[PDB]
RNA sequence: UGCAUGGUUGUCGCAGCUCGUGCCGUGAGGUGAGCGCCCACAUCGGUAGUUAC
RNA sequence: CGGGCUUGAGUUCAGUGGCGGCAGGCGGAAUUCGUGGUGUAGCGGUGAAAUGCAUAGAUAUCACGAGGAACUCCGAUGCGAAGGCAGCUUGCCAUACUGCGACUGACACUGAAGCACGAAGGCGUGGGUAUCAAACAGGAUUAGAUACCCUGGUAGUCCACGCAGUAAACGAUGAUUACUAGGAGUUUGCUCAAGCUUCACAGCGAAAGCGUUAAGUAAUCCACCUGGGGAGUACGCCGGCAACGGUGAAACUCAAAGGAAUUGACGGGGGCCCGACAGCGGAGGAACAUGUGGUUUAUUCGAUGAUAC
């Protein structure tokens, strides 16, 4: 249960299936909000709770919608059995 | 510190930095 | 001739307007007393009675 | 001129250092590309969008292979003549501070010419080339946008050697020596001495302010200034592949140009408070009444953003 967020958008991705914010429907200055990412959440786990597996977190970029996210994922179906933060730049390349 | 002091400064400076471009590359 | 005036008027639209001491500054400057009600409408209680009741 | 002295200066020894210089090795995170698993309706970006990538198969996600650049936390302090110096380690250098009962005996300071070093950007030859990114291209906003915002993108940014010699190269404060009050911290060497920064006596200053790291008191040498434009321009000369750097006028023109502080006014600078920002009925459309403006003929005169009509 990898989750891959930003400051414009938030998208969540099993393995198996995917959703995201853009493709639930919101598209500008609501992809960053708590609904959105429940939301897709919501749509991913409509199929990963009918897939036979019951799952690690692998959050990696900073928004808002994170919690949202792993709370509607852990309520429908299988539950969040840990939250490991793979959120990664030691003085590496100039923006 | 005025200020005003520095920019007849700086707008000389461009007309020189200008004068000069108009026959960098002209032979 | 209201761009010569008096007296009146409208706006600013208003809460801060003055009088003295000391002290600070080379200077331009800073910082104890005077001032911010009335009229009408409601209830009740004593006197008046016509061209009023 | 001829001798002496050790306090200045230097040499030696011991202790204590250090993002000081040069050179050789070693690293993980992130990120780029190529090749393969999973998987499919979007991703990205913005104030809102679009240009862009993507079902002849994206974003995401798991691997293997090939590379380039920068060094999170420590981390604010320390070093260097300045410019500057920060991943780990080693080698070779330089240098500083403190002391000795070791040495020599004024061997010192400064320094026009000259020489050396000297951020970034730039130039030449050979490598390399991931990110970012002048110029350039497209998309937006605007009356226009040759900009600010977004997407691409070549020099450059990296390495070696050689040019170039500039900066708000600033503490806008040259070097050396001696002396003169207190508070608050900090680092190292141990209450003491070096250094590191802000309040602050005397004094200085036009004031802001400086004040043992002076802009105080004094002495030595060097650099520079003599109202503002013209102008760091023109000519000549020297240097450089070029870019350009150095030296550096006059004619003419003006009565100003400036510094520090004070009171207002203003701010698409902030703060603190107190009232304009849910309902109802009109005007703006029609016909008349009325008052003005305009034109006409004599259409008396005045009132003309809010505050005339
Ligand atoms: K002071
Ligand atoms: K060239």
């Amino acid at each position: 249960a990898h989750i891959h967020s930003s400051f414009n958008n938030i998208i969540i991705s099993l393995a198996i299936s995917w959703s995201s914010a853009g493709k639930m429907g919101f598209r500008s200055s609501k992809k960053n909000t708590p609904y959105a990412a429940q939301m897709a959440a919501q749509d991913c786990a409509k199929v990963a709770y009918d897939m036979g597996l019951r799952v690690t977190v692998y959050v990696k970029g900073p928004g808002n919608g994170r919690e949202s996210a792993i709370r509607t994922i852990h309520g429908a179906g299988i539950e969040v059995m840990e939250i490991i933060d793979v959120t990664p730049p030691h003085n590496g390349c100039r923006p | 510190p005025n200020g005003k002091k520095r920019k007849r400064h700086k707008m000389a400076t461009h007309k020189r930095k200008k004068r000069l471009k108009k026959n960098r590359h002209k032979k």
